[PDB]
């Protein structure tokens, strides 16, 4: 299996630099180029550059003076670095490999790295329960969740029962509060008959602040 | 740069129908076009290369055609797993460029939301702020309205909402609305209510609670 795996998301200050690592498996960097593409709401997908098999690089015109791509063939890692960042560089950055060593038919993609460019400081979330009620239980189904409040930057990831509970989960898009901090909620609907015995824990991970929080969500007498 | 223009911005189609996506180039690019699917919070997935050439592991219901400046991606018998954004890419001319995407929405029967209201947790109240959450679950179509009432007074300026992307399993949307008050203000009032209007509801649905009951 060809796989590409990227380093975690993070916050960078305007005028400073970002660094992303792409670790590949299932092929050798000595035989394929690795490309970098970014995606932002408002600029679409944008190809950034490539490091070829033999180490030559090509950088797209907007980036020739502030982009550097190098690699470690022996460890199957590609290093993307971009300088002099401004707000409009906030984006999800992807590495990708083409079908053919010389081509641009991107059959394999990393999972993406959300880089936020802003002068603000990182802040981890507070997590509060959204308890299932009794007057709210609708025909053998109950709703419960977690409120993930006051964090910066995006993203947070939410799972339930460490990934064992996926059915009926809705993790909502974050909203930017006037304070400049994000908030989101994650909910799940479950059998009412289960509420007594089955435990429900939301797992919130905020990598920019190295925050990991588990929150047990319980009925109330 | 070659400009790729994708149309329309959103395509709403019924299950089982054939659907076509348009990608037009600002200059002739031969057949040097590739197509991608991107599901919510996922990475692009190569569907078609060089206008019409198939990709290992992609269902036969995906096909592509066209040349020059006028290109089409087609899905025969669309199904729920096809709910996604679709992008074209050209590489006749350096640098390779991408279109801005077409969103595929799958139509379904009208479904009114199931509505749930959540008081602030005692833990949050310890910190001086009170978030009340209203959940509108699994509704269609996407248009829905939430009105917050505190002691039967319509609220304005103190709520924010978020809507999910269309669920690939049941073709519905869900919506979360949060009313934020200071703890002190929260404790000055009794009845908190979320009032919901939606095409599937002939009258508004209200979910409420009395603080402290």
């Amino acid at each position: 299996q060809v796989q590409l795996k990227q380093s975690g998301p993070g916050l960078v200050q305007p005028s400073q630099s970002l660094s992303i690592t792409c670790t590949v498996s299932g092929f050798s960097l000595t035989n394929y180029g690795v490309h970098w593409v970014r995606q932002s709401p408002g600029k679409g997908l944008e190809w950034l550059g490539v490091i070829w098999s033999g180490g030559n690089t090509d950088y797209n015109t907007p980036f020739t003076s502030r982009l550097s791509i190098n690699k470690d063939n022996s460890k199957s890692q590609v290093f993307f670095k971009m300088n002099s960042l401004q707000s409009n560089d906030t984006a999800i950055y992807y590495c990708a490999r083409a079908l053919t060593y010389y081509d641009y038919e991107f059959a394999y993609w990393g999972q993406g790295t959300l880089v936020t460019v802003s002068a603000a400081s990182t802040k981890g979330p507070s997590v509060f329960p959204l308890a299932p009620s009794s007057k709210s239980t609708s025909g053998g189904t109950a709703a419960l969740g977690c409120l993930v409040k006051d964090y910066f930057p995006e993203p947070v990831t939410v799972s339930w029962n460490s990934g064992a509970l996926t059915s009926g989960v809705h993790t909502f898009p974050a909203v930017l509060q006037s304070s400049g901090l994000y908030s989101l909620s994650s909910v799940v609907t479950v059998p009412s008959s289960s509420l007594g015995t089955q435990t429900y824990i939301c797992n919130v991970n905020h990598k920019p602040s190295n925050t990991k929080v588990d929150k047990r969500v319980e009925p109330k007498s | 740069d070659i400009l790729l223009t994708q149309s329309p911005v959103i395509l709403s189609v019924s299950p089982g129908e054939r659907v076509s996506f348009s990608c037009r180039a600002s200059q002739s690019i031969g057949t040097n076009i590739h197509w991608y699917q991107q599901r919510t919070n996922g990475s692009p997935r190569l569907l078609i290369k060089y206008a019409s050439e198939s990709i290992s592991g992609i269902p036969s219901r995906f096909s592509g055609s066209g040349s020059g400046t006028d290109f089409t991606l087609s899905i025969n018998s669309v199904e729920s797993e096809d709910i996604a954004d679709y992008y074209c890419q050209q590489n006749n001319n350096w640098p390779t460029t991408f279109g801005a995407g077409t969103k595929l929405e799958l139509k379904r029967t009208v479904a009114a939301p199931s509505v749930f209201i959540f008081p602030p947790s005692d833990e949050q109240l310890k910190s001086g702020t009170a978030s009340v959450v209203c959940l509108l679950n699994n509704f269609y179509p996407r248009e829905a309205k939430v009105q917050w009432k505190v002691d039967n007074a319509l609220q304005s300026g103190n709520s924010q909402e978020s809507v999910t992307e269309q669920d690939s399993k049941d073709s519905t949307y869900s919506l979360s609305s949060t009313l934020t008050l200071s703890k002190a203000d929260y404790e000055k009032h009794k009845v908190y209510a979320c009032e919901v209007t939606h095409q599937g509801l002939s009258s508004p649905v209200t979910k409420s609670f009395n603080r402290g009951a």
